[PDB]
C-alpha cells in the first residue's frame, strides 16, 4: 500500500536531534560537517546530494560530492553504500536513525544491512533467513543475494 | 576505488 | 562548578563553532569588501569586478558568502550563471533569457562567476568562440536597461586574467573593477591567525574571558604548545584553514570545557593533529548562516 511500517524509521524530527550528535566523530566526518547550524540543516543538504542525477558507476562521484558537500569522510560514504546495497532512497533513513539511536551502524533498521545480518545471509538456516526476510523484506534479500554472488 | 567500481548506485525517481 | 557540566559545554561548542566559521570567513583585514559588495552588487548599474590576488581557500570563501548574501537581499531576479563549464576547453543568450521572467519582476540581476584560482593551468584554456559569444552576450544586455549584468572575476591566474580583461575592455562599455587582495605579512598573517580564534560571543561569560586569556598569555609564551602549532603556520600552505580544521576538531572532540582548555594547552600538535588528515581543496566553502 501508500502506507508502510517503515515510515517510522525514515519519520524521526532532525529538530530534536542535537547538533552536532555525539555519535557523529570527527573519524567519520571531515571539519565542514560540523559546521552545519541543525541537524535539520545537515539533513536538507543531505537530500540535496542524494537526488543528483547519478548513473549506477558513479558510486566514485557521489562518495566524492558527500565528502565536498555534506563533510561525510569518503571511507565511511562508501562504508554506507555498501551497507545499503546502493540504494540512495535509505541514505537519509541512515543518518536519521544513526543520530536519534546514537549508535553506528544503527542495528535493526531496514534496509542497514549489518555485519550479522550478513552472516545470516551466508548460511542456509530457515530460522536466521526468516528473521532477515522479517526485517528486510524478499525485495532487498534478493537484492542482497544478486549484490554477493558479484562482491 | 576497488570496491567503488563494482558498486551500482539505485538512483532517485 | 560550570566548567564541569556536559550541557553547558554543549551550548558553548555550537557558539564557538558558530563564531570560528564566521571568523574564518570575516576576511577581517579588507574591511572595505562589505561596502563595496553592497554598491556594486545591489545597483541596476552593470558592473565587471576582477577579485585578483585570491590565494588563500579562506579569501574565496570569505568573498563568495559575502556575495551571497549581499544578493540574498536583492528583491527583483536574480539570475546567476555559472561560467565556468561553459568557457573551458546563441545557446548561452538563450540560457540566460530562459530564467528572464518578466512576470515574477521587471528588472533583473545576472550574476556570472567565472573562477580561475589555479596558477598552475596558466596557458589559457579557454576556447575564443566561447569568449566572444560570452562578450557578445554582455554586449546586448548592457545595452537592455532592464538587465544589469554583474561579473565576478575570482583569478589568482593573470595569462587568464589578462586575456578576459582586454577582451572586456576592447568590446563593452562596462568599465571594470579590480578588487585587489591584500598580501600580508608574516607578522601580519600571525596577528589575524590569532584573531580567528578569539570568540567574542556571549560578552557577560566569566568562562569565555577564562578562555580568551587561555589563548592570549598561550600565544605569548614561545615554548607553548599553541605558540608552537603557530610558528608551524608560518611554513605550511593553508594556514588559516589547517587552525580551521584543528581548532573545529579539538572543540567538538571535547566533552568537558576543562577538557577544551586541556587540550588547547597540551594536545593541539602538528603531531597529534597533521594536516594530512585534511582536504586543502581551494573552491571549497562552508555551510549557509541559517
Amino acid at each position: 500500500s501508500d502506507f508502510s511500517n517503515e515510515d517510522i524509521y525514515d519519520n524521526i524530527d532532525p529538530d530534536t536531534i542535537s547538533f552536532p550528535p555525539k555519535i557523529a566523530t570527527t573519524d567519520l566526518f571531515l571539519p565542514l560537517f560540523f559546521h552545519f547550524g541543525s541537524t535539520r540543516q545537515f539533513m536538507d543538504k543531505l537530500h540535496e546530494v542524494i537526488s543528483g542525477d547519478y548513473e549506477p558507476s558513479q558510486a566514485e562521484k557521489l562518495v566524492q560530492d558527500l565528502c565536498d558537500e555534506t563533510g561525510i569522510r569518503k571511507n565511511f560514504s562508501t562504508s554506507i553504500l555498501t551497507c545499503l546495497s546502493g540504494d540512495l532512497m535509505v541514505f537519509p533513513r541512515y543518518f536519521l536513525n544513526m543520530f536519534k539511536d546514537n549508535v553506528n551502524p544503527p542495528p535493526n533498521v531496514p534496509g542497514i544491512w549489518t555485519h550479522d545480518d550478513d552472516e545470516s545471509l551466508k548460511s542456509n538456516d530457515q530460522e536466521q533467513i526468516r528473521k532477515l526476510v522479517k526485517k528486510h523484506g524478499t525485495g532487498r534479500m534478493e537484492m542482497r543475494k544478486r549484490f554477493f554472488e558479484k562482491d | 576505488f576497488t570496491v567503488l567500481r563494482k558498486l551500482n548506485l539505485v538512483p532517485i525517481k | 562548578k560550570e566548567r564541569v557540566d556536559h550541557v553547558f559545554y554543549q551550548k558553548f561548542k555550537s557558539m564557538a563553532l558558530q563564531e570560528l566559521g564566521t571568523n574564518y570567513l570575516s576576511i577581517s583585514y579588507v574591511p572595505s569588501l562589505s561596502k563595496f559588495l553592497s554598491k556594486n552588487l545591489r545597483s541596476m548599474k552593470n558592473c565587471i569586478v576582477f577579485f585578483d590576488k585570491v590565494e588563500h581557500i579562506h579569501q574565496y570563501a570569505g568573498i563568495d558568502r559575502a556575495v551571497s548574501e549581499t544578493l540574498s537581499l536583492v528583491d527583483i531576479n536574480v539570475v546567476i550563471i555559472e561560467m565556468n563549464d561553459y568557457l573551458m576547453k546563441s545557446d548561452l543568450m538563450m540560457m540566460v533569457m530562459r530564467k528572464i521572467n518578466n512576470d515574477e519582476s521587471i528588472d533583473h540581476i545576472v550574476y556570472f562567476k567565472f573562477e580561475q584560482l589555479d596558477k598552475l593551468s596558466t596557458s589559457t584554456i579557454i576556447e575564443p568562440s566561447k569568449l566572444t559569444e560570452f562578450i557578445n552576450v554582455l554586449s546586448v544586455l548592457e545595452k537592455s536597461n532592464n538587465i544589469a549584468f554583474k561579473v565576478l572575476i575570482y583569478s589568482n591566474n593573470v595569462s587568464i586574467s589578462s586575456l578576459l580583461s582586454t577582451s572586456l575592455k576592447k568590446k563593452l562599455n562596462t568599465k571594470y573593477t579590480v578588487f585587489e587582495m591584500p598580501i600580508l605579512t608574516c607578522a601580519q598573517e600571525q596577528e589575524y591567525l590569532k584573531k580567528m580564534i578569539k570568540f567574542t560571543f556571549d560578552s557577560g561569560s566569566k568562562l569565555l574571558q577564562s578562555y580568551n586569556s587561555l589563548v592570549t598569555c598561550q600565544l605569548n609564551n614561545k615554548e607553548s604548545n599553541l605558540a608552537i602549532f603557530f610558528e608551524f603556520l608560518k611554513v605550511f600552505p593553508h594556514p588559516f584553514t589547517y587552525l580551521f580544521n584543528a581548532y573545529t576538531e579539538i572543540i567538538v572532540q571535547s566533552r568537558t570545557f576543562d577538557e577544551l582548555l586541556d587540550k588547547i594547552r597540551n594536545r593541539l600538535t602538528i603531531k597529534n593533529y597533521p594536516h594530512s588528515a585534511y582536504n586543502f581543496k581551494k573552491n571549497q566553502r562552508l555551510p549557509l548562516k541559517l
